[PDB]
RNA sequence: UUAAGUGAAUAAGGGCGCACGGUGGAUGCCUUGGCACUAGGAGCCGAUGAAGGACGGGACUAACACCGAUAUGCUUUGGGGAGCUGUAAGUAAGCUAUGAUCCAGAGAUUUCCGAAUGGGGGAACCCAAUAUCUUUUAUAGGAUAUUACUUUUCAGUGAAUACAUAGCUGAUUAGAGGUAGACGCAGAGAACUGAAACAUCUUAGUACCUGCAGGAAGAGAAAGAAAAUUCGAUUCCCUGAGUAGCGGCGAGCGAAACGGGAAGAGCCCAAACCAACAAGCUUGUUGGGGUUGUAGGACUCCGAUAUGGUAGUCUGUUAGUAUAGUUGAAGGAUUUGGAAAAUUCCGCUAAAGAGGGUGAAAGCCCCGUAGACGAAAUGCUGACAACACCUAGGAGGAUCCUGAGUACGGCGGAACACGAGAAAUUCCGUCGGAAUCCGCGGGGACCAUCCCGCAAGGCUAAAUACUCCCUAGUGACCGAUAGUGAACCAGUACCGUGAGGGAAAGGUGAAAAGCACCCCGGAAGGGGAGUGAAAUAGAUCCUGAAACCGUGUGCCUACAACAAGUCAAAGCUCGUUAAUGAGUGAUGGCGUGCCUUUUGUAGAAUGAACCGGCGAGUUACGAUUGCAUGCGAGGUUAAGUCGAAGAGACGGAGCCGCAGCGAAAGCGAGUCUGAAUAGGGCGAAUGAGUAUGUAGUCGUAGACCCGAAACCAUGUGAUCUA
RNA sequence: GGUAGCGGAGAAAUUCCAAACGAACUUGGAGAUAGCUGGUUCUCUCCGAAAUAGCUUUAGGGCUAGCCUCGGAAUUGAGAA
RNA sequence: UAUCCGGGAGUCAGACUGCGAGUGAUAAGAUCCGUAGUCGAAAGGGAAACAGCCCAGACCACCAGCUAAGGUCCCAAAAUA
RNA sequence: GGUGUAGUGGUAGGAGAGCGUUCUAAGGGCGUUGAAGGUCGAUCGUGAGGACGGCUGGAGCGCUUAGAAGUGAGAAUGCCGGUAUGAGUAGCGAAAGACAGGUGAGAAUCCUGUCCACCGUAUGACUAAGGUUUCCUGGGGAAGGCUCGUCCGCCCAGGGUU
RNA sequence: AAGCGACUGUUUAUCAAAAACACAGGUCUCUGCAAAAUCGUAAGAUGAAGUAUAGGGGCUGACGCCUGCCCGGUGCUGGAA
RNA sequence: GUAGCGAAAUUCCUUGUCGGGUAAGUUCCGACCCGCACGAAAGGCGUAACGAUUUGGGCACUGUCUCAACGAGAGACUCGGUGAAAUUUUAGUACCUGUGAAGAUGCAGGUUACCCGCGACAGGACGGAAAGACCCCAUGGAGCUUUACUGUAGUUUGAUAU
RNA sequence: GAAGGGAGCUUGACUGCGAGACCUACAAGUCGAGCAGGGACGAAAGUCGGGCUUAGUGAUCCGGUGGUUCCGCAUGGAAGG
């Protein structure tokens, strides 16, 4: 009863050296080095699915602030004066309306203001 | 092995020996007896065939292990002093084969 | 194995210096030709159970037959000469077109014979019937008097 | 126009994706051949020249195969019935219904070397003697037969030496050598290893060497096993039992009897004594006689000249069987197809629905199978007969016989599981050395009693071991890196002085139908044209992976410091298993491979050049635990017999459990210690086991795989070098 | 032509004995042994150490305990804070 | 949670930091103990990079929110408070 | 099955549950209207992994339940095969050749001629061993020849040792 | 001109050619012949078809001048109460 | 411990001290003798001749050197032909300072740097080659020694048999 | 309030044990009230299974001596355990 090799060594191969298309080289061609490659590429993708909400949450930051600047406030204390005022509007909504919609920002920023001089 | 602290064996001592004229004898108690009728001939072939005794070694011995509640001649190797009065106090016999 | 792989006595090369991996012999079992590890070695597969258990099987492929219905006994199966075409019939005249087992005592040497080639009969005598049997067959045509003698072998 | 600012596109080359090639031979499928076994057969071949070879034989002949100067074959007896002259095509020449080729039995021939044997020799070569024959006028030349050595027997010759003997000659007799890398018996006999070192011990009386064999061998007919009272040659299997024991009492080694089975078979001499013969009253030859332990036999009396048996025979007669063979049922259509056995529709056969082949998968096409039948010749077996060989009862003991340098003892070794130990029993060497029926040996030192037996002589079938071979089959065995090293011209090529080591290498297609002809080219090789179902099946020929190499291009790339990714993202290109799509990607964030080994490795520690394949905890027998099943104070069979190499049935011998305590006698739900009704220990009260399956772990085995320097035992080497 | 490995030969160097001689080469015992180094191939779930004590011709090995895991029994619940 | 019974292990090279001692020179990323933590076997945030320090234990998805250590002029998220 | 609460880093290592490979049995299927295998795809599942299409291919193969294992490779300076990198790089192995003519598809390299040059106690002439057809004649240019080759101690066919 | 070795020779094929080895000479000692010595289980060989002016073994090393003291210890040789 | 010789192939202290030789001499020669630790056949002292022996001095001679220059040839370099190898985890393969298993092309900060080559050099890749021979360890191996242990071939002595 | 010192008598520096504890990987080690046998001292209570406490020691195998109602390879002995 004798198992020779088979098949299931090329499919198991030929699958991480799919994942490992557009690599650069060996790193696409080569099953030990696409494999080394695909598992640092693991390491990276779940790392980076974390760091990823960090960028985004620091990208809309800085453009509130801008924002914040321009209407005569910064990023600190219009996040206090909103958050007296109860205002839950979220950094990505309000990063949004920045860009877009500079009145109804400018309406944010004048009720967060005038909570802080209550 | 011990990695060379002398073994358990080699601490303890040897003891005893084998008698060459050793005998066992198969065991009977009279819990077993009981599986019998009054009136009925206890032998080593009884026993034999009814599978109670497969093996009688250097011959039965009677023990009282149990209570005894049926009349019988018992016939067996040996019997300890116990087995032998609760056999004849049911009534029954004892008989050294 | 490697010690009975033709040849492979000396050592291929040395020790130290040669700069290549040290082997022992051409038939290491990594070597291409080199003795296998382990792998099949004659034995045997069978083993016993014990005598109540084999008759507790025995009964129970019986008597989940009987249970289903698809034991039928008949009177007695007589050919005056063997002939497989009579026997077939005798098969329709039963209604029975799958899997049978025919049990027939011993001497039905031309019952035997007639029905042996049908693709889907095994025939077995009385005194010669196996768990494994009963249980391939769907269904036991038994004749009377094998199923006299089975009741008392068992 | 001037000035300031912004500023795309381009690719020498490269990257990514995609498409198509090449290289290469993985994968799939397949199989010439292997592997492990079962049943049967056969277990030897050689001086009547073997095994193994060399050289030859064909119309062409390098190789294999076959054959031997009668050479690709001869004769004969059978089988078979149309082609045949092997592989192996191609010509060429032939044979064959007057029966070829082919198949089986028997026989003829069978060069040279080889034990090789007339002598020699560096195997397959050389040179002789004798006698007969042959060529030549004659020598030279050729053919045939004999010519080794030793052993047996005989005969003649024949020394020192007289007789003799020895030697020598001749005749006669039977040996040599090879195997089957197996099995048996014997002589001689290691080391590594284990003991965690090592010497006793273990490995192990193993490996190796040598001798002798036979189909089996060896053993075997009690100076036995025992002590239930009995059994009645030997061998082997189960069990006893990992028990009793042995053991630097360590590591380990390790029985036997009883019981259960397989198979069964018992017989001959020596001696006493008798008859004859011969020499020198005994003493050798011959024949009779006799064969043993509840002692036998002689011898002496009686009575029977039967009764049974055999392990004999190239003695037939007969049957069966082995080695060739003959016969042997049943399908046509329709659809797809190059092709039908596939599909569909109706049939038919089956004592045959095993299997193989046929243009794909066939019960009905072919070879077969079930079944029936068959042997001139030669073996083998069995019967029958014949011949042959064994085969006597009773009663007495007066006397005689019943195995001598033997048994046994001392010393020294060895074999018995038993390592000198308290050590029987068996054997070897050396020395000493008995008795003999009122006798002798043994029952584990030894003695007495009792019981059992009768050595120092021989033979003996069956059960048992093994398979180089032959025949017929089998396989939850391999399927071309596997399986034999070897599927193929393999023990070849190749390597080495030699012993010795030792490969690689399978697949066109159903069928060669193996690409006529044309075109470029010196060819090779291509493009057409053809064959084909298919030629991207074109002989490197099935499929045709990856590494690797190249062509084409959708996107990107010449201010950038990059473990090469990932996350975010414009632009461009494209449109899928239609999915909140795919390729590429300027630019930005983060970010030092995989493995091993480490306190800690991106590590400047180790391993990998890449790709593919192969490559490491298995099996057997035991121990133990869990889980599962059956039975349950019970559980269960082992060997073995029947049966398909099966299940199953029988087989209860044996094993585990139901009672323990004690070193032991022994006692026993207790027991041991102890003066003890005391205390305490171990047990019971307070019960579940056992057979099997399975899994975990362990032990014995190489024990998860690879790796030493080394050790030991046969051999091969002084063609280099001293 | 002779001397052959437990050996030969050596105007002597451990020197030569078929391109490696403190003991040739080949085959076999043999898969020698290796407390040493390297290697040991699919996945997911639950739990998850140790680098300590004692003894050891023992010190980079091993044995018992400690620490981990799986199953089970039972308790006047005995653990932790 | 502790025991106790049983099956299966691995571990016997530890490292650093804080605290208490010895050895050392009140040296060593030294050595040897005690004690706690971390690493070992732990990814994430901070300490520029930096196993052992500070914060904190990753079953997963999210272009949601609040904080820890540590930070808020630019690189670089947040006070030129 | 629903709700709730709690929990779900991890080496040595223990436990549990699975994926896939070959083969066996049974059942039920699929295949020249194209099986396995290969290749591509934007597909499914929590994982090992499973489907479904297109192309290639040309004859065997799935599925369900159970059973048995030569059952899974990426590392062993592992074995075998293939192919890379270095790289069109090292090297092409002691020395003199020139030209004309010829041959031929093709000439530095083959033939012929002329001059030149080299060895000449040899690099000449004989022989022994060893080699074993390498000798001669006629063809050939696959491979061998460290380039080339029309040529050779090579290949092919005949022949040659008195 | 000095050291070493007298000299010609020999040696680690393939890192040492030398002061190392050999050497003629010296000395000690064994050996009466089937010698001693050596190869071999033995037979049989060499020694040697030699015979103490010969043969083996140890040391020293041409030649020249020389070679002192110790016999307690260890070997050898002899002795034998 | 005599003769002889003695900082020696022997002298550690040591480049002993003194003298010769040199401008200058740890070497060399002569002498001295506190001979660490000479010494008479494992010979002492000396010695003509000899030495591809070791050592020091001198003459001659010179590219050995001051200190390098030129020339010839072979390779190297360009072209045509033929065409390897060690090595190699994948590499789009900078510098400084720092960090880190404490010596970084790859990590941090900063600096520098257009893309691809050719001819040269060898600082680094702890470069390649060789599982370090030094060192330590293994209850490893081997050869050798001896008043290590235990045996044993031989040799010898006695008893006994012949 | 002696455990230091002195005197008288003595031999408990006892035999069989021993609930329960400590220590501990094991083997071991340590303490022990109390029960019985038979005692020393003391009027009695009562103390005594060595010494103020903690070292003064060595597994097994093997062997010697003594005791023993144990075993005794057919049985009685023996040999030997
Ligand atoms: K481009
Ligand atoms: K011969
Ligand atoms: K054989
Ligand atoms: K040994
Ligand atoms: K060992
Ligand atoms: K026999
Ligand atoms: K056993
Ligand atoms: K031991
Ligand atoms: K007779
Ligand atoms: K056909
Ligand atoms: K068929
Ligand atoms: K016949
Ligand atoms: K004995
Ligand atoms: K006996
Ligand atoms: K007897
Ligand atoms: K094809
Ligand atoms: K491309
Ligand atoms: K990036
Ligand atoms: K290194
Ligand atoms: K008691
Ligand atoms: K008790
Ligand atoms: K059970
Ligand atoms: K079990
Ligand atoms: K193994
Ligand atoms: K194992
Ligand atoms: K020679
Ligand atoms: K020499
Ligand atoms: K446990
Ligand atoms: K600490
Ligand atoms: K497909
Ligand atoms: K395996
Ligand atoms: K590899
Ligand atoms: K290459
Ligand atoms: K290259
Ligand atoms: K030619
Ligand atoms: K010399
Ligand atoms: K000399
Ligand atoms: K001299
Ligand atoms: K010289
Ligand atoms: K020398
Ligand atoms: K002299
Ligand atoms: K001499
Ligand atoms: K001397
Ligand atoms: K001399
Ligand atoms: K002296
Ligand atoms: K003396
Ligand atoms: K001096
Ligand atoms: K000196
Ligand atoms: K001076
Ligand atoms: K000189
Ligand atoms: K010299
Ligand atoms: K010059
Ligand atoms: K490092
Ligand atoms: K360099
Ligand atoms: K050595
Ligand atoms: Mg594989
Ligand atoms: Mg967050
Ligand atoms: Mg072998
Ligand atoms: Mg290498
Ligand atoms: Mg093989
Ligand atoms: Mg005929
Ligand atoms: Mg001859
Ligand atoms: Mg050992
Ligand atoms: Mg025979
Ligand atoms: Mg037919
Ligand atoms: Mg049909
Ligand atoms: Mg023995
Ligand atoms: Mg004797
Ligand atoms: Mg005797
Ligand atoms: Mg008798
Ligand atoms: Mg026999
Ligand atoms: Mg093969
Ligand atoms: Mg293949
Ligand atoms: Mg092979
Ligand atoms: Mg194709
Ligand atoms: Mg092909
Ligand atoms: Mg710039
Ligand atoms: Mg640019
Ligand atoms: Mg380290
Ligand atoms: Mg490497
Ligand atoms: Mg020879
Ligand atoms: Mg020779
Ligand atoms: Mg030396
Ligand atoms: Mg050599
Ligand atoms: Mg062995
Ligand atoms: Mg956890
Ligand atoms: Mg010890
Ligand atoms: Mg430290
Ligand atoms: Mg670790
Ligand atoms: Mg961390
Ligand atoms: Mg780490
Ligand atoms: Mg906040
Ligand atoms: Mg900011
Ligand atoms: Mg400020
Ligand atoms: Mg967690
Ligand atoms: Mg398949
Ligand atoms: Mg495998
Ligand atoms: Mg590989
Ligand atoms: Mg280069
Ligand atoms: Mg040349
Ligand atoms: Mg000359
Ligand atoms: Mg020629
Ligand atoms: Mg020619
Ligand atoms: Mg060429
Ligand atoms: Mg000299
Ligand atoms: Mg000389
Ligand atoms: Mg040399
Ligand atoms: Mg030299
Ligand atoms: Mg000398
Ligand atoms: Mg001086
Ligand atoms: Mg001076
Ligand atoms: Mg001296
Ligand atoms: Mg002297
Ligand atoms: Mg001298
Ligand atoms: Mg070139
Ligand atoms: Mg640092
Ligand atoms: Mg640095
Ligand atoms: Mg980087
Ligand atoms: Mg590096
Ligand atoms: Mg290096
Ligand atoms: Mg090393
Ligand atoms: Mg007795
Ligand atoms: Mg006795």
């Amino acid at each position: 009863a004798r198992v020779k090799g088979g098949t299931v060594t090329r499919k198991r191969r030929k699958k991480v050296l799919k994942l490992a298309k557009g690599y650069y080289g060996s790193k696409h061609t080569l099953f030990k080095s696409a494999k080394e490659q695909v598992m640092n590429s693991y390491y990276y993708a779940f790392r980076d699915r974390r760091q990823k909400k960090r960028d985004f949450r620091k990208l809309w930051i800085a453009r509130i602030n801008a924002a914040a600047r321009m209407n005569g406030l910064s990023y600190s204390k219009l996040m206090h004066g909103l958050k007296l005022a109860e205002i839950d509007i979220n950094r990505k909504m309000l990063a949004d309306l920045a860009v877009n919609d500079a009145a109804a920002f400018t309406a944010l920023a004048e009720q967060a203001k005038d909570a802080l001089s209550k | 092995f011990e990695g060379g602290q002398t073994p358990l064996f080699r601490r303890l001592p040897k003891r005893g020996f084998t008698n060459i004229n050793r005998k066992d004898y198969a065991v009977v108690n009279l819990d077993t007896l009981n599986r019998f009728e009054d009136g009925t001939e206890v032998t080593p072939v009884v026993l034999k065939e009814a599978g109670i005794v497969k093996n009688e070694k250097a011959g039965i011995k009677v023990l009282a292990d149990g209570e005894l509640t049926k009349k019988l001649t018992v016939k067996a190797a040996k019997f300890s002093k116990s087995a032998q009065e609760a056999i004849e106090a049911a009534g029954g016999s004892i008989e050294v084969i | 194995n490697r010690s009975a792989v033709r040849g492979g006595g000396r050592k291929p090369w040395r020790q130290k210096g040669t700069g290549r991996a040290r082997q022992g012999s051409i038939r290491s079992p990594q070597w291409r030709g080199g003795g296998v590890v382990f792998g099949p070695t004659p034995r045997s597969y069978s083993y016993k159970f014990p005598k109540k258990v084999r008759r507790l099987a025995m009964k129970s492929v019986l008597s989940d037959k009987v249970a289903e219905n698809n034991l039928v006994a008949v009177e007695g199966l007589s050919f005056d000469a063997p002939k497989t075409k009579e026997f077939k019939q005798v098969l329709a005249n039963l209604s029975i077109d799958t899997k049978v087992l025919v049990v027939l005592e011993n001497g039905n040497d031309f019952a035997a014979l007639s029905a042996r080639n049908l693709p889907n009969v095994s025939v077995v005598t009385s005194d010669n019937v196996s768990v494994l049997d009963v249980v391939s067959a769907n269904k036991v045509l038994a004749t009377q008097t094998a199923l006299t003698q089975i009741e008392e072998v068992l």
